[PDB]
RNA sequence: ACACAAACGGCGCGCG
């Protein structure tokens, strides 16, 4: 169902895509992992701490 | 909100009771980001009722762990709500979904 | 029961007390350290030297007594960061994980100065700290006196203490990143872009890859 | 000394934010070398025109309600940060915003001036939502290149800020897109002579061409730098 | 600087910052100015710098405090 | 300020050798370091105009690994022996040369037939060995002015069209604080050339050649 | 007079 939905998309099945460094605009080796997460923050911030 | 959800979001939300809820079906209003208030039909109007319900919203406010707990609107004036539907998102919460 | 026990007196105060001088920040890595080097943060650093700092003014004749020297501290004005990098400059320091494994669980370093909170660690050190970086914090101690500094120096300088002492073998195996990225290099492929030439030696192997 | 320099050989305005433009003719190696260079450049070293400021009716902090709105203040900074404006032959500027009544409150409300240009009137600002409610805020631009924290840039003023003085963090770049290809066009009726394709998107604020060549300019002056031994 | 190396001249880890301790307050306040240049280094090093040549050893020391006496 | 950035005063010329001349910069604007640097080694590596080796005319070798006698190694290690050749001709694009030696003996770059309008890097350079005191072998080889770098990818032998006068380019990028931030950049740089050009003249031509295309932008 | 500043002992929850 995945497949199909990335199909659908605009991506390979795969999911993975080439890249190029920021630095030199030059591309990495051969495709790598690209996606999308869902990320949370911890109340656990440094300057609450040091 | 998140994206690849799991299917609790709503029943989480709701549960919490961080949000604000149509007590009766009802039509909306009124805006002012502190309070809402709710025009109700007329099959849930009492009969010696005023035929509206209206709600206070809680804002800025330390938590037990020092964070703000200020809900928000996510409607407008003259809009329908059933019973039971979501009326002011709260912390972490959009349309009711549960977004941390 | 102010003697016996946990609570007694021996563990309290006198086999483990508290230490002016001290702080302790959340660890992070900094790639561009040199092994002997490691990367703390200036609101830390302005603190831990104060004294130090004092004596420089007073030295410098800025300050005209402590409390005016205090007094300038406060500003934070940029001469107290050039007295700061001068007093730095190459004061050794003691970092320790908690709890302390063994005698490689604490190591000196030389300090630079950095703008946020962390604290940066050479990763090659880190791991015979057993740090993970899933949030650790770390402390950190000055040491003052002369002794103690030479004592740092000579001593617990990271890059003295290679060999592990439980056995006389390296503790500083690359990580695993580091190691990874040189394995995917030596391997060979049976074919591939460019192959099959002579080359001098690796000045034209670099520049042709 | 075979090299054929390259010009801006052609623009296009392919959308009223987004753009495309090629240069040409390149050599070897030298499409990818400019490429990643002016991408680069352009994301730092472009100029910026942007908002950073909010005085307001009545209201003393970013926390504070608002009588008959359907928002509240904080979120209103968040619509005017997204806002951006182009300012012609100026540094600074004050625009101000009023309205009354139940109604949704767009850019184009704005008390705009010849002097100052708006890349979308349509974009949303907070809404009223009484028949007696009114918004009358004032807002200050500022030109700059990068991005400033609020409380970094108050410390550096140092001068009193007064209650109802609201800070927000400068976003000054005109621009956040880059997309660059380089491609084999003839010249010199003959292979091995490059084409380079770059586009963008913008906030409207700056001409794409302009864009490249204060950028090509801003990049001369570094390079210059090496002559300097 | 990291020495791992002055150790083999005096040939004790111990006496090595024992000994050079003993040097550095000489020029930290006790006159006695540095032997070896001076790098805008800390008397700590430059001591340590001074050992690191075998410019400075324990027996010098020795020598050097007692003939200084003197009157 | 809102359209003036930072410049460096720059101060390194540490010739460890005459060779590659250690090399910093500082002050930069944030990020700029890198993308200088890679420019640059961009432009050096592949950009550089310079004179290349490549030819070998020889008895009976049809290829690079068809040998002869007379010498202790082989055409293929001979042909990637003279490739460490380094020379600089005046004017012309292309020369030819000859060289013939006999007897027992190591054969320099100095026993090169030359016009004198051509001059070599290190004429001590090495490129044969001779076995016996009969052994003589003699062969034509042929240099070529041409902009950049080219592998052997283009009844003779043939080698790389290696221009380009330098092989190393290493550039670091670590930060120097102003009086009152950290966040500015110092570049630092080192390259090997063979020294037909030494390092740091060629570095004001790297620059030039940048200079020359961002020129036709210019405002 | 050129000088001190706000912790004693428990409980719960979390942290590596
Ligand atoms: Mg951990």
């Amino acid at each position: 169902e995945i497949k199909e939905l990335l199909k659908l998309g605009d991506l390979p099945t795969s999911g993975q895509i080439r890249l190029y460094d920021g630095r030199t605009g030059e591309q990495f080796e051969r495709p790598v992992t690209v996606g999308y997460m869902y990320m949370l923050k911890l109340n656990h911030l440094v300057d609450d701490k040091m | 909100k998140p994206l690849v959800g799991t299917g609790m979001e709503r029943a989480v939300a709701v549960d919490s009771g961080v949000t604000a809820v149509a007590k009766r079906g009802g039509v909306v209003q009124y805006v002012d980001a502190s309070r809402i208030v709710i025009k109700v039909n007329e099959d849930e109007m009492y009969p010696g009722e005023a035929g509206i319900d209206i709600y206070n919203l809680t804002k800025y406010t330390r938590s037990n762990q020092n964070t703000c707990i200020n809900q928000m609107p996510c409607v407008s004036l003259g809009e329908p709500v059933e019973r039971g539907d979501v009326l002011a998102d709260g912390p972490s919460t959009d349309l009711g979904e549960l977004a941390l | 029961d102010m003697i016996k026990g946990k609570q007694g007196r021996f563990r309290q105060n006198l086999l483990g007390k508290r230490v002016d001088y001290s702080g302790r920040s959340v660890i992070t890595v900094g790639p561009y350290l040199r092994l002997h080097q490691c990367g703390l943060p200036k609101k830390m650093a302005l603190e831990l030297f104060k004294p130090f700092i004092y004596g420089k003014l007073e030295l410098r004749g800025l300050a005209t007594t402590i409390k005016a020297a205090k007094k300038m501290v406060e500003r934070e004005e940029a001469v107290v960061w050039d007295i700061l990098d001068e007093v730095i400059r190459e004061h050794p320091v003691l970092l320790n994980r908690a709890p302390t494994l063994h005698r490689l669980g604490i190591q000196a370093f030389e300090p630079v100065l950095i703008e946020g909170k962390a604290i940066q660690l050479h990763p090659l050190v880190c791991a015979a700290y057993n740090a993970d970086f899933d949030g650790d914090q770390m402390a950190v101690h000055v040491p003052l006196t002369l002794e103690a500094q030479l004592e740092a120096r000579a001593l617990m300088m990271s890059t003295n203490n290679i060999l592990s002492p439980a056995n006389g073998e390296p503790i500083i195996v690359p990580s695993q990143d580091v190691v990874l990225g040189l394995y995917y290099m030596t391997r060979d492929c049976v074919n591939a872009k460019g192959e099959g030439m002579v080359l001098t030696g690796p000045k034209e192997a670099e520049r042709l890859y | 000394t075979e090299f054929l320099k390259p010009r801006l050989v052609d623009i296009e305005q392919v959308s009223s934010t987004h753009a495309k433009v090629t240069l040409e003719p390149l050599e070897r190696g030298f499409g990818h070398t400019l490429g990643n260079a002016l991408r680069r450049i352009l994301l730092s070293s472009m100029p910026g025109c942007a908002v950073t400021e909010v005085e307001i009716d009545g209201v003393l902090h970013e926390y504070s309600t608002k009588e008959g709105v359907q928002e509240d203040i904080l979120e209103i900074l968040l619509n005017l940060k997204g806002l951006a404006v182009r300012v012609q032959g100026k540094d600074e500027v004050i625009l101000t915003l009023n309205k009354s009544g139940i109604g949704p409150v767009t850019a184009a409300d704005i008390t705009h001036d010849g002097d100052v240009e708006i890349v979308k009137p349509q974009h949303v600002i907070c809404h009223l939502t009484d028949e007696n409610a009114s918004i009358s805020m004032r807002i200050k631009v500022q030109r700059g290149r990068g991005y400033v924290p609020a409380s970094t840039r108050i410390h550096s003023e140092e001068d009193e800020r007064p209650i109802g003085r609201l800070l927000v963090d400068a976003c000054y770049s005109p621009v956040e897109r880059i997309a660059y290809n380089v491609e084999a066009a003839r010249v010199e009726q003959r292979t091995d002579l490059d084409k380079l394709v770059i586009e963008m998107e913008t906030n409207g604020t700056i001409d794409p061409e302009e864009a490249i060549r204060r950028a090509a300019t801003i990049l001369a002056e570094q390079l210059e730098a090496f002559v300097d031994l | 600087v990291t020495v791992q190396d002055a150790v083999e001249k005096i040939g004790n880890r111990f006496d090595l910052v024992l000994v050079a301790a003993r040097r550095a307050r000489q020029m930290q306040v006790g006159g006695k100015d540095p032997l070896v240049p001076e790098e805008n280094d800390k008397t700590t090093v430059i001591a340590l710098r001074e050992i690191e040549e075998g410019l400075i050893n324990n027996q010098i020391l020795d020598v050097r405090e007692r003939q200084e006496q003197q009157e």
